[PDB]
RNA sequence: CGCAAUGAAGGUGAAGGCCGGCGCGCUCGCCGGCCGAGGUGGGAUCCCGAGGCCUCUCCAGUCCGCCGAGGGCGCACCACC
RNA sequence: UAUCCGGUAAAGCGAAUGAUUAGAGGUCUUGGGGCCGAAACGAUCUCAACCUAUUCUCAAACUUUAAAUGGGUAAGAAGCCCGGCUCGCUGGCGUGAGCCGGGCGUGGAAUGGAGUGCCUAGUGGGCCACUUUUGGUAAGCAGAACUGGCGCUGCGGGAUGAACCGAACGCCGGGUUAAGGCGCCCGAUGCCGACGCUCAUCAGACCCCAGAAAAGGUGUUGGUUGAUAUAGACAGCAGGACGGUGGCCAUGGAAGUCGGAAUCCGCUAAGGAGUGUGUAACAACUCACCUGCCGAAUCAACUAGCCCUGAAAAUGGAUGGCGCU
RNA sequence: GAAACCUCCCGUGGAGCAGAAGGGCAAAAGCUCGCUUGAUCUUGAUUUUCAGUACGAAUACAGACCGUGAAAGCGGGGCCU
RNA sequence: CGUUCAUAGCGACGUCGCUUUUUGAUCCUUCGAUGUCGGCUCUUCCUAUCAUUGUGAAGCAGAAUUCACCAAGCGUUGGAU
RNA sequence: GUCUACGGCCAUACCACCCUGAACGCGCCCGAUCUCGUCUGAUCUCGGAAGCUAAGCAGGGUCGGGCCUGGUUAGUACUUGGAUGGGAGACCGCCUGGGAAUACCGGGUGCUGUAGGCUU
């Protein structure tokens, strides 16, 4: 039976990475959080007040607090057989702002765009994605030379 | 053989009510006629009603019934209700109403009469609107009961405010060991 | 060279039974509406689609059906869901009624939006319900093995057509 | 009389016969656990707001005038 | 692979195309194969081993079945092999006679389960090359070549052994 | 038993708003009038309803529906303040 | 489709940590032992550790790298975009939050009716398989992970059988299949089935499975690599096998011959400072190069198929049986 | 003198940080000084074990009263487990 | 090693097996009981052959012999503790 | 072209040695009355401005080390899913998709924000 540590088996992931040890890079610290940022958790070695817990690194979730020098963040967490929304208070130094969530404001800034322009001219335009479809026909010009024929290699014993 | 989960294929619902009583059985009668015939959803509404328990359709009360008819518009229409009628001693002013109910209690029935109120049985309801028209279909509180204080998250579990079953109330019946701070710990 | 070009559906049949199946299979086996043995469905191909298929390949054979296959399976098998009570195509009135609101008002159009994979593909393929075909008459080669390799699962593209009418 | 000790073998069938649901969202979620005084100066606030009515209230009947003002000038 | 009687495929394919390769190098190989389902997935298995080149990376062009185009001669086939054995992988050069390509492989891939219980997962075949009475290197072959061949077909054994299952005569053997 | 709680107890015990005036409107204290169980989101259901849709003709034209875009009062219940 | 998380497989050790082989190079240091030195970083070696490039081989409790499978988020009306009010918070002005009031609709694929509350029994001995995996020589042993079974469950196949494969059962007719089969037992090959391989005085004969290895075999069949030979070979028989030379070390005797460093020339047609026999030691014998005859292929070394040796148990016996070439 | 003290050079930490090991740490989290008692008083929220109960341990705040620093700040015990 | 000579007989350092007449592991069966050691008595099987029949080997001259093959037909005893 | 002050990302920015630096800067530099601090005006603090780019600093250089980025290694190693595939086992081959890491060989060797100079 294992021990029930806070920080048992994060030898790894509480490490910072080779040849990024020491002084804190600031940016990290002077960029700011509102209420509901999404917003993605990794513990980190040097700063240990306000660490998250190990079950919360990797784990993405949206701000709800925000204090001095630490963000409160709900994030969810399975247990067994219900996920349970929990709210964490982790000093910035261990926080992202996801990404995850941009490109989609960038598409839905581009459909506004292409909502507004194309509604005098009449011609509606293809707002929702669509998966890769299959990849058309078309012609190959095998042009001049012709096809290079590939035998397949006789078998040799190299160690 | 098929993958389908037979589990939750056979659904809950009453049809009929649970009661033998005629009278009902009667109104039941009516208004699955109605309801089938109709396009009314008041008909469905009311059919459904018909079939549920006395828990499940809460006594109106008089007071609850007249701010709700107070509301801005509802005015000149007929206040709907299939659980009961009953008085508040705690109003006065009885506005003259127009009512439906399966029951009103004999107080609640004299001031609503003595205002030039009018009260009507759900016969006939269906003769004076068999689509409904021109109605207010209240409810009385479903989670009125004492019965829901119990219910929840439990007592002694972390910002539950859930009344526990106690034989008595009283300085020494609960109130210790995870309630005080003093005495081990409070949740 | 003229690639032609790669194409945009497929029937899908379920050739192994219902025990001992892995959860995510068993979850896009019933995402493609295959529960019994032997159901099929047509299916839009695209990266979505098509890795869906992927992770179901040993228990399904599949590929790109004929014109004539489109037929055979919607006059003989064509049975609409209509108000959720399987109900066989015996008249227009039934589709028309269903799938009138998107121009398709015939087995004729049915046919013309599944094969072409139209528009208003998702809305007539999903009123078709999923085709109860019989067992493979002459039998499989074998169940359990990819076509590639001797067996009956996984796209064989072409040859999907030589299977229905041995089913249909 | 040894047993067996542990295990986690039946368990995620278990959990997923009644779904493992997500937690359910609402909009308005509580502003339990929100910094003191934060929420202090936001009650005062929201104290305050039916301050400041009069002003407001007449404020959007000219830019209601302004909008009726616009949909002539369009028509 | 499994077989039935092979049919020589062409089938040429190449990695489609990117910004930085905009006209990509075609690849054309003989695949050998019961149908042109199989013969392309032959293809790719081939392709992948010579070249960082797979079926998402790739399109094939030209899949087509190729004709013997004297079926009616009779030829003899050089093969080269490349077997797995239940120890070491191995070559061969295995030598038959036909009237096809096709069927000269069909023959090898018969005779290789036969001779050394190799299964058609395991064998590889590189080049089949037609070759002429001379650069014959196996006699089983060597034999046949001969103006005038002449040999009788001895003990003849009979079939239709249940054509008159039961019958007075005891059979004949001798023609 | 229920219709009142809460405190170990001495005990205390569920209203608020608005308006006008008087005290310095001091987001505090006192005097007159009016409303009277607050508000947000969702809410079965009711309510209003542009507008169709025809009538054996060209228009007029009350009656009856059917639908109804749009807009409202919003039970219960839930979440939030 | 975007976007984060990761330190397992692999890989690496001319990158850290630890391990570890070899020689090059280095009075680095210095030594301990030498040999030639009175002694001398003098000359010459040496072994110690250290170092300069290299080099061999490693790691559950090492790692610069670093997969596959995998875990979060996100993919819109609870969203965008304007206008104005409230704050005892924050502040050169501004933030940030909370309020009102308008203005805008399908925002990846596939599927499916959702939500929600109360009472609640049995259970809390488990076991089995794929794959991963710890202890152990191993176990039908013990212990985890992952899914699926059996338990709760019949049915076709696997002769027999919890758990293998196929498939999951209302009561019946027709059809068709699966996995398995089709000499007879026993439904189906009573095909003019196709091509090979293999004979066993222990043949062989189908997931789980109920049985064998190293190592052998001109048994037979394929390969691979090298030869050889008309300058007529290859075997099969017949003729010589010497001298410089008791060569040198070794004496205990080795003039080819217990052993070992050597190891070339002559005559040459050609014979090794010698394969053996044997001798105290010789001798004597025996083992190339070439012919004479005969008359086309010959021969070597690997390799992998079947077969065989390897292969011993107790009531009489089991590819299921009969049998089968 | 291989080791005492002084001085110059190189030195990514190969040292040190009470203790096991892992992480973390260089004009520090090490060493040496100066001043100190934030190891003080008081509400709730949260995390970790978790049943998502307790205990312990911790995280972010908030209100007091202080410390220290030119100050920004940091500090309500021990860099973190 | 066997004067000489790897293999008549042997056989180191290594290695591959079988066996269940040793002992361990293990705990599947039996705790509403399967009588727990030895000896006597009696039958039957196995061969991994001591003798006996037929044979190959030798470092077999004979005699004595060990090594191996077919082989379990027939035997394998009397006593002292 | 380039610098100074405060920077962001933190080696394409590090290290070694070599060369070149106009003007303005930045420095070294000359002093200890006062401020401040040392065993020591070396550092620290303070008041200067005679010299000089020697050094720091900048820019460049090196078949330089290092780092960064491509190729190769390699569809190799590994690997998701599959079979009544093989194999006495150990292990291996196929199907289905995913796919690395050295050695080796190329190229690159700081970009840039705010405020203020100089080259008028
Ligand atoms: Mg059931
Ligand atoms: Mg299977
Ligand atoms: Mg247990
Ligand atoms: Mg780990
Ligand atoms: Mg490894
Ligand atoms: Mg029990
Ligand atoms: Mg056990
Ligand atoms: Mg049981
Ligand atoms: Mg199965
Ligand atoms: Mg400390
Ligand atoms: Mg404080
Ligand atoms: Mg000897
Ligand atoms: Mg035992
Ligand atoms: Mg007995
Ligand atoms: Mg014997
Ligand atoms: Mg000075
Ligand atoms: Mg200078
Ligand atoms: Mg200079
Ligand atoms: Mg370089």
């Amino acid at each position: 039976t294992n021990t029930k540590g806070k920080r048992r088996g994060t030898r790894y992931m509480f490490s910072r990475p080779f040849r990024k040890h020491g002084v804190v890079p600031l940016a990290t610290y002077m960029r700011i959080y509102k209420k509901g940022d999404i917003v993605d958790i990794k513990g980190m070695g040097t700063v240990q007040k306000g660490m998250p817990h190990k079950c919360y690194h990797g784990k993405t979730g949206r701000v709800y607090n925000v204090t001095q020098h630490a963000v409160g963040i709900v994030v969810n967490k399975q247990v067994k057989g219900k996920i349970l929304a929990k709210r964490i208070n982790v000093r910035i130094e261990h926080i992202k702002h996801s990404k995850s969530r941009d490109s989609f404001l960038k598409r839905v800034k581009e459909n506004d765009q292409k909502k507004k322009e194309a509604k005098e001219k009449g011609t509606w335009v293809q707002l929702k994605r669509q998966p890769a479809p299959p990849r058309e026909a078309h012609f190959v010009r095998t042009n001049g030379k012709e096809p290079e024929l590939l035998e397949p290699i006789p078998y040799e014993f190299m160690a | 053989g098929v993958d389908i989960r037979h589990n939750k294929d056979r659904k809950v619902r009453r049809k009929e009510p649970k009661s033998q009583d005629i009278y009902l059985r009667l109104l039941v009668k009516l208004y699955r006629f109605l309801a089938r015939r109709t396009n009314s959803t008041f008909n469905q509404v009311v059919l459904k009603r018909l079939f549920m328990s006395r828990t499940n359709r809460p006594p109106l009360s008089l007071s609850r019934m007249i701010r709700k008819m107070k509301l801005p518009g509802r005015e000149g229409k007929t206040a709907v209700v299939v659980g009961t009628i009953t008085d508040d001693v705690r109003v006065q002013e009885v506005p003259k109403l127009k009512v439906c109910a399966l029951r009103v209690s004999s107080r609640a029935r004299s001031r609503i009469l003595k205002a030039g109120g009018k009260i009507l049985t759900f016969d006939q309801l269906a003769l004076d609107s068999p689509k409904g028209c021109g109605t207010v279909l209240l409810s009385g509180p479903r989670k009125g009961r004492e019965v829901y204080r119990h219910f929840g998250k439990a007592p002694g579990t972390p910002h539950s405010h859930t009344k526990p079953y106690v034989r008595s109330k009283g300085r020494k019946f609960e109130r210790a060991r995870g309630r005080r701070a003093s005495r081990g710990y409070k949740n | 060279f003229y690639v032609p070009a790669e194409p945009k559906l497929a029937f899908v049949i379920r050739i192994r039974g219902i025990n001992g199946v892995s959860p995510k299979v068993r979850k896009v086996l019933q995402l493609l509406r295959l529960r019994q043995i032997f159901n099929g469905t047509f299916v839009k191909l695209n990266k979505a689609s098509i890795n869906m298929l992927r992770i179901v390949e040993p228990y399904i054979a599949w590929g790109y059906p004929n014109l004539k296959s489109v037929n055979e399976l919607i006059y003989k098998r064509g049975y609409g869901k209509i108000n959720k009570k399987r109900i066989a195509l015996t008249d227009n009135a039934l589709i028309a009624r269903s799938l009138g609101k998107y121009g398709i008002i015939c087995m004729e159009d049915l046919i013309h939006e599944i094969y072409t994979v139209g528009k208003r593909f998702k809305e007539a393929n999903n009123f078709l319900w999923p085709f109860k075909l019989s067992s493979p008459r002459g039998g499989m080669k074998k169940k359990t093995t990819h076509f590639v390799e001797g067996e009956d699962a996984g796209n064989r593209e072409d040859q999907i057509n030589r299977l229905i009418r041995r089913m249909n | 009389a040894k047993s067996k000790n542990h295990t986690t073998h039946n368990q995620s069938r278990k959990w997923h016969r009644n779904g493992i649901k997500k937690p359910r969202s609402q909009r308005y979620e509580s502003l339990k656990g929100v910094d003191p005084k934060f929420l202090r100066n936001m009650r005062f606030a929201k104290k305050h707001n039916k301050k400041g009515l009069k002003k407001m209230q007449a404020n959007n009947a000219k830019a209601m005038a302004a909008r009726a003002e616009a949909i002539k000038a369009l028509v | 692979k499994a077989s039935g009687t092979l049919r020589e495929y062409k089938v040429v394919g190449r990695c489609l195309p990117t910004p930085k390769c905009r006209t990509p190098p075609l690849y054309r190989m003989r695949i050998f194969a019961p149908n042109h389902v199989v013969a392309k997935s032959r293809f790719w298995y081939f392709v992948s081993q010579l070249k960082k080149m797979k079926k998402s990376s790739g399109e094939i062009v030209y899949c087509g079945q190729v004709f013997e185009k004297s079926p009616l001669r009779v030829k003899n086939f050089g093969i080269w092999l490349r077997y797995d054995s239940r120890s070491g992988t191995h070559n061969m050069y295995r030598e038959y006679r036909d009237l096809t390509t096709a069927g000269a492989v069909t023959q090898c891939y018969r005779d290789m389960g036969a001779r050394h219980r190799a299964r058609a997962h395991s064998i590889q075949i590189m080049k089949v090359e037609e070759i002429a009475a001379s650069k014959c290197r196996r006699p089983a072959v060597k034999q046949f070549h001969d103006s005038k061949i002449k040999f009788p077909l001895p003990h003849r054994v009979l079939r239709r052994q249940h054509k008159p299952r039961f019958t007075t005569k005891r059979p004949n053997t001798f023609f």
